């Protein structure tokens, strides 16, 4: 049984080795969904059958277990390769739930085959944490919707084929009840994007929708019922943060080995910091495991999801800070500069970890929800 | 199934603790000579809860460290004054590392007539893994000379497990509480337990098996973390209820964002404490001997558990320091437990040495 | 110059030694204003001239400097003795500012001589942090006020001669504009108190006012203008928390010496914890010094007072937790039990430090004020 | 008075930094080869700001470490890309511990034609007080062999102070940047400085006086804390302004209690940083040599300063990671500074050894 996961691990290394080279892995891994070779990788993974590894076989996947799924995510990160998490683990599973039979047929096979990639269109300049205040509008013209607005920080929009777009369809309804999810092709007339470079090395985008026209059948779920879809895909957007923690565990191990071999491990302060981050990483990985079980079971509570995501993302930053200190003078050297340790990964991840305490749910709001949903505290 | 038995265990302990860990009874017991509720002890024995973690051959249910942790967690939820972890950790040490003669003491533990405690600490540096207390061979027995610090719940204990260093290194030795050369001074601790500073002058003793000491330290760390989990959980529950009731500025304190965030941090820490506790239990039942999982559970107890009870004091304001109001006992228990066998900084140092040593293997 | 403070230090030790015995000091120090021998000490200090040490000589004091004042406070704490901080450093100086010439003549000399002690009557069951919602009422009858209500946690009310009592005098005004300070004698008919024992060992009280009658001349300041008096005395209520920090610095030093002499100082974790608490104590004592200068100059801002008090009181708790850990198995032994270290002081102070993050201003509200007054952040 | 001169100093530096540390100019400089703004350097020289901390005999104002810290704090407020602390800490080391020949270099520093840097770090353990770089006697000079890590702002520096261990222990040695046997590899750091990994193969060098190394480390720690104070202050200021503007849920982010509390914790940490900085300065001017005050200032920089710039990233949300928005540079500077000469944990270890040693005196 655990021999099987070991064997899966060893197979996936051979496989990724036959794809990656050297620095290229850490180059496509830094760019993420916005990078040039992203689609090249996705299509390779897809035709080789790895994208549907965890999908139900009803929808063409292998139906493999959570343990096996995590080995896959851990090994793709280790290889440096980008994986289409959002498209395969966030959009597909919400489509399998709320999609028409027609919608599933158009999108799921191409997702599976690595031919269709999605980008998430939620955030606006005026509607970030308060996403339910979004104003991008979609108005009925006949059996078409006419979409006018813009979004910001649309990761992968430059490399995606479709936007999963949250729009205001009923301007008079309660804000949570006026929203629909609409799929917009990135070749649509009136669609455009512009790059945004992040301190962490990623390029995301702003996207613009000027008179974009989409058939009404491209609404996922019910019109004005888009909020339950948004939440469904946001919850599935934690299986990625679990794999992210997996990556920090690996880097912690690599730092232990590095410090062992140059004597940094003989410093009491280093040993103590490795002990404290070990203990916090142990809690994170165990909480992540429980919560993945819940989410794939449709039993995760809002309190637990919020507590686990806020704890895990703050722990990634704590570990990044702490391992950087242990690295000493090399802790400040960027990837690809001489003297970098572990290819500068912890230096670059420190500049990215700051994102995830406010992306995928804002940790302040998650703590509010822990109190109200988890402990019954009154609001207002 | 096993989980169903552990659920039944939990409900039974909850009812017994709820019936006896009351405003009146806690005050009566915490001002007595022993600081031990003998009625609660007998009720626990009669419900089979002292036997649930112990072997069947001694009349127990044979459910091991997991059942012990379920019972200790309920005990901490109610700050219930009985020496469950000293007696039952000692009994599990006997069950797993004692001679036949020593295991014959276990029936009396199951039925409630025989209590134990453990003497694992010393004043000063107090390295629990390298006791300064000495063990000298004497025929097929031993004589112990030294002092041990703040032995918990000493009153009414018939036997003590005492850590000492012999010619072949640290060990664990059984001592009768009436042994010649043994004496103690009663000393009151933060939690209001009545502990004993133990003096041993060539005290007769019998060894447990060679692995008893490190095993008992891992189990004790795990058990203390179970109590702390219950203390922090109960403290959070009381504080959450109170903050719904108390209004200032025209609304419940529970509606202030900073209040909600302090409560959430307690919740997060408790969830972390809980999964690391059960990892320590699972590791012990799966035969791990490296000690890392128990130290992780204990560090979470020492640091997270102590954070929780400081936050629940602060969130109560003045009434939280009133000794006629419940929350201050959770503070006292949490604070004491977070230093038992060493505090958070010591535990990180020990854990860091294990990590370094394992990496250099 | 610093020779003078040294000499002052050595004089005050000789003096307190001629008063204290052994455990008695740590016994009257634990009880505080509510203890039996409190008035006995106060009267001794007063007739020996130490109470007015820092008072202006205009009001009969020595006019000594802040440096000298702090040596005095540090040495009284070191001796175990209780000092009438609230009466001498909080009430007198607000009376010197807002009192009538008549009020000053009745109260200040007896304060100076150690014959008059005050207790602060602010907090009610329904009005703690929201002190401006207090409902204890004082109604005009002629040239008398009739006072009906109660207060809670009135420290020293059992040993004081007068209550500095915050009352509602105008039930129709804005809450901040409906309050007066009234001095109530503790022998007044209708006044009563009952004990409250704290986990830290102190006894404070609830006080009750049933038809209590006081001449209208016993209002300090202007009627309905009591809020500025409350704030004035609350600000002066920081010179005490400065001296409290002084006590934790001394205990930190004693723990260093203790750990040196039994080998606990050889543990890396101990050295690191002593370093971290040293650094936090250094910031505290320097911030306290700046803020004392400001307050005795009438130049302390609300932002700085709040930042310094919240930082200092949380630092006292951090140091208490940390030194307890360093003490090992003896860290849990109460005063007067065998094996206690440093007479159990750090054990008992740990059970008291929890008070001061919400007494004298609630640290959450102080952080609100830091943001609004210090950084200009909007409210509401 | 002296304070009035330091106020004048501060206003002048503020205007110069404000005129040149702009959106456009920061981007131009941080993508250049040197990562150094030579225009800003010349403007600073012309205003006398390079000379303000240096001796009068070299054309400076003779205002010492305090003036240097005032200038560095303004520099950090604007993340202004010039190597002030490497050049001016090196120059203060020469002024206080150099030979007459070495002090003759100071006029060129005052007038802006001569820059310096310091090579105080090494890869790995990198104990700054026990360099692995070696110093061998050679007549009345020395030859140095070893490597130094990430020497800051190496481009255009004419001379380097290099720490090395000779036969009589660690020392500090002046090296010409064109010395035979000296080479470096450019390496880009977190802050976007262009540092150099330095290789020394029997490089000719001249010693500074015997106390130069520990003195220079204390001054450098103090100077780095001055920059960090300015970084954290500027970060907080920008974040406070932004949170007044940005509304969500119908109100400014600045009105949320959790937001106000994160801002307050930054404020508190900055006040703590600031008084410990000035204690380190006052201690150095009063001739203290124990090193504790400088390490306290540096630990506050390393821990408080790093906390501030993490909080100001978080409070901005997505726009805070946009490289076209200012705050991310404060994060990069704060993060790099908090590890320079070692991070928070190392500094606590060093400080704890000094405390232990002083108590055992
Ligand atoms: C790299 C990267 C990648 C992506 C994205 C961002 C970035 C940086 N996001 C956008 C992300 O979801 C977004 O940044 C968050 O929802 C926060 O919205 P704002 O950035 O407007 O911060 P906003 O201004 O709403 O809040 C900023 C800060 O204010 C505080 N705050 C907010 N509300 C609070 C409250 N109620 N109480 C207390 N404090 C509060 C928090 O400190 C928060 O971090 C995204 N989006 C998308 O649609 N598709 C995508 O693919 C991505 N991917
Ligand atoms: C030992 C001792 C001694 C004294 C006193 C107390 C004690 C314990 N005090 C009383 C003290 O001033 C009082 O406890 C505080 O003002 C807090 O009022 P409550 O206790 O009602 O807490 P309350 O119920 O108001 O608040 C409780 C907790 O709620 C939180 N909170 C409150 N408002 C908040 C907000 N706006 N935002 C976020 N969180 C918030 C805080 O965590 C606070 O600690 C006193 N009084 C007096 O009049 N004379 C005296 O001599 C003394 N001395
Ligand atoms: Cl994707
Ligand atoms: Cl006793
Ligand atoms: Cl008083
Ligand atoms: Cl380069």
């Amino acid at each position: 049984e655990p021999a099987a996961l070991s064997e899966l691990r060893a197979e996936l290394r051979a496989y990724f080795n036959g794809l990656l080279p050297a620095d290229e892995r850490r180059r496509v891994g830094e760019q993420g969904v916005g990078g040039e070779r992203f689609r090249e990788v996705v299509k390779m993974l897809g035709s080789d059958g790895w994208l549907g590894y965890g999908w139900p076989k009803e929808y063409g996947g292998q139906g493999r277990s959570i343990s096996e799924q995590y080995v896959l995510f851990d090994e793709v990160q280790r290889a440096g390769l980008p994986f289409p998490f959002v498209t395969v683990n966030t959009v597909g599973p919400t489509l399998m739930k709320y999609g028409t039979e027609e919608q599933k047929k158009k999108y799921l096979p191409g997702i599976l085959s690595g031919d269709i990639v999605f980008a998430i269109g939620y955030t606006e300049p005026g509607a970030g944490t308060d996403l339910a205040s979004l104003t991008t509008r979609a108005v009925r013209d006949g059996d078409e919707f006419v979409i006018d607005g813009s979004k910001i920080f649309t990761s992968g929009a430059n490399t995606a084929d479709y936007i999963w777009l949250a729009c205001r369809t009923d301007p008079e309804a309660p804000k949570h009840k006026g929203i629909s999810i609409i799929i917009v092709p990135t070749d649509a007339e009136g669609f455009s994007w512009s790059p945004i470079q992040t301190v962490g090395g990623m390029v995301v985008t702003a996207t613009y929708y000027s008179g974009v026209r989409v058939p009404v059948s491209e609404v996922v779920g019910e019109i004005n019922g888009g909020w339950k879809l948004i939440t469904t895909q946001l919850n599935h957007e934690r299986i990625g943060l679990a794999a992210l923690g997996g990556r920090m565990i690996r880097l912690w191990e690599d730092v232990v080995a590095w410090a062992r071999d140059n004597g940094v491990l003989e410093q009491p302060w280093v040993r103590r910091d490795l002990a404290r981050t070990y203990a916090k990483l142990e809690a994170m990985r165990l909480l992540n495991w429980k919560m993945t079980i819940a989410v794939e079971n449709d039993e995760l509570t809002g309190a637990d999801a919020g507590a686990t995501k806020a704890y895990g993302t703050e722990t990634h930053i704590d570990v990044q800070r702490t391992l950087t200190g242990i690295l000493g003078a090399a802790g400040r050297i960027r990837p690809e500069s001489p003297g970098a340790v572990l290819a500068g990964q912890i230096e670059q991840l420190s500049r990215q970890g700051i994102v995830n305490t406010f992306a995928g749910g804002v940790n302040e709001v998650l703590r509010d929800m822990v109190a109200t949903l988890g402990l019954g505290m009154p609001r207002s | 199934t096993l989980g169903e038995e552990l659920t039944e265990l939990q409900g039974l302990a909850r009812q017994i603790f709820t019936d006896h860990a009351t405003h009146q009874r806690l005050r009566a017991v915490e001002t007595s000579e022993s600081r031990i509720d003998e009625t609660l002890w007998r009720e626990l024995a009669g419900a089979g809860l002292l036997g649930v973690a112990l072997p069947e051959a001694a009349g127990g249910a044979g459910l091991g460290l997991g059942a012990l942790c379920v019972l200790l967690e309920e005990q901490g939820r109610h700050v219930a004054p009985v020496p469950l972890w000293p007696t039952l950790v000692a009994a599990l040490a006997i069950a797993e590392h004692g001679t036949a003669e020593q295991r014959d003491l276990l029936p009396g533990v199951v039925d409630g007539s025989r209590r134990l405690t453990v003497a694992l600490e010393e004043f000063g540096v107090g390295d629990v893994a390298a006791p300064g207390c000495t063990a000298v061979p004497d025929g097929d027995g031993w004589r112990l000379s030294g002092t041990k610090a703040v032995v918990p719940s000493i009153t009414g204990a018939a036997h003590l497990l005492v850590s000492a260093t012999g010619p072949d290194g640290p060990g664990l030795f059984l001592v009768d509480a009436d042994a010649p050369g043994l004496s103690w001074e009663r000393t009151e601790t933060t939690s209001r337990d009545m502990a004993g500073n133990l003096t041993l002058d060539a005290v007769p003793a019998r060894a447990l098996g060679p692995a008893a000491l490190p095993w008992t330290l891992d189990v004790a760390r795990t058990a203390l973390a179970a109590v702390q989990l219950g203390v922090a959980s109960g403290a959070l529950h009381i504080t959450a209820s109170y903050l719904k009731e108390r209004e200032q500025f025209g609304r419940p304190l529970g509606t202030f964002q900073a209040v909600q965030h302090q409560l959430a941090d307690c919740y997060i820490e408790i969830e972390a404490m809980r999964v690391c506790l059960w990892q320590a239990v699972c590791a012990a039942e799966d035969g791990a001997t490296d000690g890392k999982a128990a130290l992780v559970a204990k560090w979470w107890a020492d640091e997270g558990g102590l954070n929780v009870v400081h936050r629940t004091q602060h969130l109560h304001g003045g009434i939280g320091v009133d000794v006629d109001y419940p929350i201050h006992r959770y503070f006292l228990w949490g604070k004491q437990i977070s230093g038992t066998l060493g505090g958070a900084s010591a535990d990180l140092q020990r854990l860091g040495d294990l990590i370094a040593e394992g990496a250099a293997s």
